[PDB]
DNA sequence: CAGTCCCTGTTCGGGCGCCAT
DNA sequence: GCATGGCGCCCGAACAGGGACTG
């Protein structure tokens, strides 16, 4: 409904998405086509033919506690190429103190982005087919109007409107900052939660004056500390026990430049027997305290840089916790995070997996505001075919698969 | 005929011209078949005469129907898709009759000529001109721009196909309680109505057509278990496909065994236990179609027994959304894998067959656990549920598996169906050293410019094993030295090595392999009661590994 | 260290099956 | 100088990325 349209400049010679459409369920496929047609009908998307040479792929997700189907686009492969486009003409910027908070909330103003009609030439690019069980029909074919739902290029557009919008909450309120990513807001506060998640459903209010009304959950930066790694400690070091420590005291040496080992191997000269018991000496103790303790500061001479992508690479661990890290350069980590179960009767790899990636680009977001690669621990198979089924968020990131298995005993846990 | 729907606006890729390829001799009795076409066409407005002035020119030819009687019209505009706006194809995985609703009363419906009945793009007919001949070919014959959709262009389909869905979305807004399967000009209709209802909301269909321009003559079905639609047989209440003749000839070629794979792994769907693993691993090798190539000892015994389970007759069943879906899996031969998916104890919707080797060293809970994988991303576009498995494996072998196993994985609702053979993981390794054994420091090395190379051990007690190699690899010496102490050994055996190559491949567990000497490795491994394995760094000061490594030298 | 070699695993193209033009 | 589209199977060519060795 407002404005006038937005030119959206495309890098030279390249071209647009061509990603083709995985087969869905009856559950979300019956979600969709209304979900379509309630679109169709309010003239937020039109329909289209083969003329099209463009695609992107479509799902439904049911998020917790809602049972309102919201329909997501996989914009994943699109915003790579409008890269230049919602970074550096119309960037959203970044609060340094953001993380710096106790807690902030998830806002959800997917909706939000319907007033705004796209460019006219770039509505070409945005086009989606919506396949027929067994292939009843051919998968009919639809294309966007009004601002996409997903698309980073969204809120770039949207980003003069929305900052008049919050004009007042963000002006009398000096202690409360707010992020806006993707199609969800982030809200994060200083003070108590009683009066906190009151001045949520505030501003809940104001939005709704202009037509936002989507109901999110708590989460607190402050609540999270760094784990780096724990060199066991027992009575009895058995030679088999000496030799994974070093192992594990070995990988360190890439990480951190003042660890020594050579005093530590002393002991091992000699084709010894596994299960032989070895009694530490005077130079191995001050050797183990001496590794104990430089295993406390994180690697110094390591800062955050923009101008290179953001990795994640997580490690299963068993009884259904995980680990995971975020680095920028191989070994320069910047975050050693560790996910916990969600308790137990839920025994599933696939479901936790899914969970700690959103749990970790969340905090990508958060603390910086970029999402990470994610080098998953798991079969491009095994993955492709539950990757929606469990999945509770707005926003698809970028990955790859490792298939590499631990050495010592997993140099974290 | 033509006229009725809009024109779909198609570009030729910009920078280039349009086709100007001359056309080919062709067989004299065609020719007269051909130009016998193309006046009836030019008659209906199908196609239009054209003057000097049009420099574009594109081969064709012709070939009998599926009858014999009536012939197509073929095109070859193979210069012309390279020209052409590269479309997205709107035409997706083909139907299944297993995934079919059983309905009252039902009827299926043809078009006659179909793609001569869409009007297309109108500046864009000037590059569709093909040139026929005369009949003796003494003076140049007619040229016509084909004025209609062409039957070889570069996505003649995907046009047809969507404005084959404009047309019925009228009539599915009225009629949304009916059934309409829609493949090209083939729909397959029906609902649980009633015989008088029924045939007028057929002629109400037909109608509609006609009107929007699509004649449909009388070769609609009469209402038989003799139903043909997309190549198959259904009945009333089974279904079977299309009366399938397998080739037979005394000798067999590299192309003549492709018509028979390709034949026979369309009755996978019906068909269970039909395999192909050896019958194929003959097509290895990059060889021509024409070549001559005498069958293996195991291939003649498939395809011997493959040509008695076609003689025995079988039908499937039709799908019902109020009971519950079941897919049983079995395992075969070697690598093979066979399935049957069901939802009444003994009626079929659609048997298969998965064998593939997915990596170097795999397992048979691993090839398992994609077979379980490729039937539910498979199951998931036919009807929109991943159904419930019996597998053949104890639930206590599955918990081992991803509880001391990286990378992850899952499988669905699944029980044990103990049905031979079953699936189990063999040996297991030991998480903590072993006492009592002899502790083998393994290790190897190969030189890059000689490829020879010596590989050996040392242990505890005093032993030493190294021998040399003609064509080894580095990486290949290290996991020979582990070969070494698993001959060398006991039941109880303590291994430590260099190099995670060596440690990888053993810590995942595996059962078959392509490398020969890991598919011996294994045989070891299952015999011996205990096996520990360790790790540790290569050139390092640890001890141990310090000598062996010393003792591949040279 | 930048440069090579191995080894694995994924992606592409080519021919066949079947459906339809 | 013998066509299109879709899905499927199978197979070797090409491409890719990670670890270990080398002047």
């Amino acid at each position: 409904s407002p404005i006038e349209t937005v030119p959206v400049k495309l890098k030279p010679g390249m071209d647009g998405p061509k990603v083709k459409q995985w087969p869905l369920t009856e559950e979300k496929i019956k979600a969709l086509v209304e979900i379509c047609t309630e679109m169709e009908k309010e003239g937020k998307i039109s329909k289209i033919g083969p003329e099209n040479p463009y695609n992107t792929p479509v799902f439904a997700i049911k998020k917790k506690d809602s049972t309102k189907w919201r329909k997501l686009v996989d914009f994943r492969e699109l915003n790579k190429r409008t890269q230049d486009f919602w970074e550096v003409q119309l960037g959203i910027p970044h609060p340094a103190g953001l993380k710096k908070k106790k807690s902030v909330t998830v806002l959800d103003v997917g909706d939000a982005y319907f007033s705004v009609p796209l460019d006219e030439d770039f509505r070409k690019y945005t086009a989606f087919t919506i396949p027929s069980i067994n292939n009843e029909t051919p998968g009919i074919r639809y294309q966007y109007n009004v601002l996409p739902q997903g698309w980073k290029g969204s809120p770039a557009i949207f980003q003069s409107s929305m900052t008049k919008i919050l004009e007042p909450f963000k002006k009398q309120n000096p202690d409360i900052v707010i992020y806006q990513y993707m199609d969800d807001l982030y809200v994060g506060s200083d003070l108590e939660i009683g009066q906190h998640r009151t001045k949520i459903e505030e501003l809940r209010q104001h939005l709704l004056r202009w037509g936002l009304t989507t109901p999110g959950y708590e989460l607190h930066p402050d609540k999270w500390t760094v784990q780096p790694i724990v060199l066991p400690e027992k009575d009895s070091w058995t030679v088999n026990d000496i030799q994974k420590l070093v192992g594990k005291l070995n990988w360190a040496s890439q990480i951190y430049p003042g660890i020594k080992v050579r005093q530590l191997s002393k002991l091992l000269r000699g084709t010894k027997a596994l299960t032989e018991v070895i009694p530490l000496t005077e130079e191995a103790e001050l050797e183990l305290a001496e590794n104990r303790e430089i295993l406390k500061e994180p690697v110094h001479g390591v800062y955050y840089d923009p101008s290179k992508d953001l990795i994640a690479e997580i490690q299963k661990q068993g009884q259904g916790q995980w680990t995971y890290q975020i680095y920028q350069e191989p070994f320069k980590n910047l975050k050693t995070g560790k996910y916990a179960r969600m308790r137990g009767a839920h025994t599933n790899d696939v479901k936790q997996l899914t969970e700690a990636v959103q749990k970790i680009t969340t905090e990508s977001i958060v603390i910086w505001g970029k999402t990470p690669k994610f080098k998953l621990p798991i079969q491009k198979e095994t993955w492709e075919t539950w990757w929606t089924e469990y999945w509770q968020a707005t926003w698809i990131p970028e990955w790859e698969f490792v298939n590499t298995p631990p050495l010592v005993k997993l140099w974290y846990q | 005929p033509i006229s009725p729907i809009e024109t779909v606006p198609v570009k030729l890729k910009p920078g280039m011209d349009g086709p100007k390829v001359k056309q080919w001799p062709l067989t004299e009795e065609k020719i007269k078949a051909l130009v016998e076409i193309c006046t009836e066409l030019e008659k209906e407005g199908k196609i239009s005469k054209i003057g000097p002035e049009n420099p574009y020119n594109t081969p064709v030819f012709a070939i009998k129907k599926k009858n014999s009687t009536r012939w197509r019209k073929l095109v070859d505009f193979r210069e012309l898709n390279k020209r052409t706006q590269d479309f997205w194809e709107v035409q997706l995985g083909i139907p299944h009759p297993a995934g079919l609703k059983k309905k009252k009363s039902v009827t299926v419906l043809d078009v006659g000529d179909a793609y001569f009945s869409v009007p297309l793009d109108e500046d864009f007919r000037k590059y569709t001109a093909f040139t026929i001949p005369s009949i003796n070919n003494e003076t140049p014959g007619i040229r016509y721009q084909y004025n209609v959709l062409p039957q070889g262009w570069k996505g003649s389909p995907a046009i047809f196909q969507s404005s084959m869905t404009k047309i019925l979305e009228p009539f599915k807004k009225q009629n949304p309680d009916i059934v309409i399967y829609q493949y090209m000009d083939d729909l397959y209709v029906g609902s649980d109505l009633e015989i008088g209802q029924h045939r007028t909301k057929i002629e109400e269909l037909r109608q509609h057509l006609l009107r929007w321009g699509l004649y449909t003559p009388d070769q609609k079905h009469q209402k038989e278990p003799p139903f043909l639609w997309m190549g198959y047989e259904l009945h009333p209440d089974k279904w079977t496909v299309q009366p399938i003749v397998l080739p037979e000839k005394d000798s067999w070629t590299v192309n003549d065994i492709c018509k028979l794979v390709g034949k026979l792994n369309w009755a996978s769907q019906i068909y269970p236990g039909i395999k192909v693993r050896q019958l194929s691993k003959l097509l290895r090798g990059t060889k021509a179609l024409t070549e001559v190539i005498p069958l293996t000892e195991e291939a003649e015994l498939e395809l011997a027994e493959n040509r008695e389970i076609l003689k025995e007759p079988v039908h499937g069943v039709y799908y019902d959304p109020s009971k519950d879906l079941i897919a049983e899996i079995q395992k075969q031969g070697q690598g093979q894998w066979t399935y049957q998916i069901y939802q009444e104890p003994f009626k079929n919707l659609k048997t298969g067959k998965y064998a593939r080797m997915r990596g170097a060293h795999t397992n048979d809970v691993k090839q398992l656990t994609e077979a379980v994988q490729k039937i539910t991303t498979e199951s998931i576009v036919i009807w929109g549920k991943t159904p419930k498995f019996k597998l053949p494996i104890q639930k206590e072998t599955w918990e081992t598996w991803w509880t001391e196993y990286w990378q992850a994985t899952w499988i669905p609702e699944w029980e044990f169906v103990n049905t031979p053979p079953l699936v189990k993981l063999w040996y297991q390794l030991e998480k903590e050293p072993i006492v009592g054994a002899e502790t083998f420091y393994v290790d190897g090395a190969a030189n890059r410019e000689t490829k020879l190379g010596k590989a050996g051990y040392v242990t505890n007690k005093g032993r030493q094993k190294v021998v040399p190699l003609t064509n080894t690899t580095n990486q290949k010496t290290e996991l020979q030295a582990i070969y070494l102490a698993l001959q060398d050994s006991g039941l109880e055996v303590n291994i430590v090595t260099d190099s995670q190559y060596a440690l990888g491949i053993i810590q995942a567990q595996p059962d078959k392999s392509e490398s020969e000497l890991v598919n011996q490795i294994i045989e070891q491994l299952i015999k011996k009661e205990k096996v520990y394995l360790a790790w540790v760094p290569a050139h390092k000061g640890i001890g141990g590994n310090e000598q062996v490594d010393k003792l591949v030298s040279a």
